């Protein structure tokens, strides 16, 4: 059982992780609007951006059982549905790819 | 306006104005066509009055050459170059300025590929 707890900071529902408060969600974004907008700041968090949504993505098996009809159907509907989205795959890529400039996406 | 070296002649206040005596005006005149004529050619030079007033020890009229007594602060040079390079790396394409190098390329499909090249890809 779990005797213990991870308790981050819980101060009142709001993570006051970070001592600064700058850095805090309320004024973390207005922030990290005025960080991006500097030209290195904007730059190297936008070449990570860019090498993220170079690649492309192909669903897989594992590693054995690569041979079994029931996966490799399996791994072509999920390729196909992945593709039966109104919004493609490098779209959701996109939107993820907040990432960077706030550290999670929902 | 870097108006070092811009010729600066001083006449006493008589000379200046309407009332001054015909010869005192057409000194004045004079004077504007030197302002407004004077090159470094080879026949450049001057044959100006000059009288040392015995009071206040000084000369009444000089022709000289205006002269500033600091330099500029921050060069300029420098400070638009820095920009510049901050411009060409906010779009990735320092290929401009650096040039083709013989280690980087422009092509998709090889093992090399430029920053700049990757970009249009996306």
């Amino acid at each position: 059982g779990e005797v213990g707890s991870l308790g981050l900071k819980v101060r009142s529902g709001r993570i006051y992780e970070e001592p600064r408060q700058a850095l805090r969600f309320p004024e973390s974004i207005k922030t990290f609007q005025l960080m991006m907008r500097d030209p290195s700041v904007a730059a190297s968090v936008n070449i990570i951006k860019m090498f993220v949504r170079k690649v492309n993505w192909r669903f897989v098996p594992p590693k054995g059982k690569e041979k079994d009809a029931k996966m490799i159907e399996r791994a072509n509907f999920f390729n196909s549905l992945m593709n039966d989205m109104e919004h493609d795959w490098a779209d959701f890529i996109n939107s993820v790819m907040s990432f960077c400039t706030y550290g999670f996406c929902v | 306006r870097d108006l070092v070296g811009m010729p600066k002649i001083g006449l006493p206040p008589d000379y200046l104005g309407e009332d001054a005596e015909p010869e005192k005006k057409a000194f004045v005149k004079y004077c504007q066509e030197v302002v407004n004529d004077l090159i470094a050619n080879d026949r450049a030079g001057l044959i100006w009055p000059r009288f040392i007033d015995p009071e206040t020890k000084e000369d009444i009229f000089e022709f000289s050459l205006v002269s500033r007594q600091g330099a500029k602060a921050y060069d300029t040079g420098s400070i638009i170059d820095r920009y510049s390079k901050q411009i060409m790396m906010a779009f990735m394409s320092d290929v401009l300025a650096m040039g083709q190098s013989k280690y980087g390329s422009f092509s998709l499909a090889d093992s090399k590929t430029s920053l700049l090249a990757m970009s249009v890809d996306i």
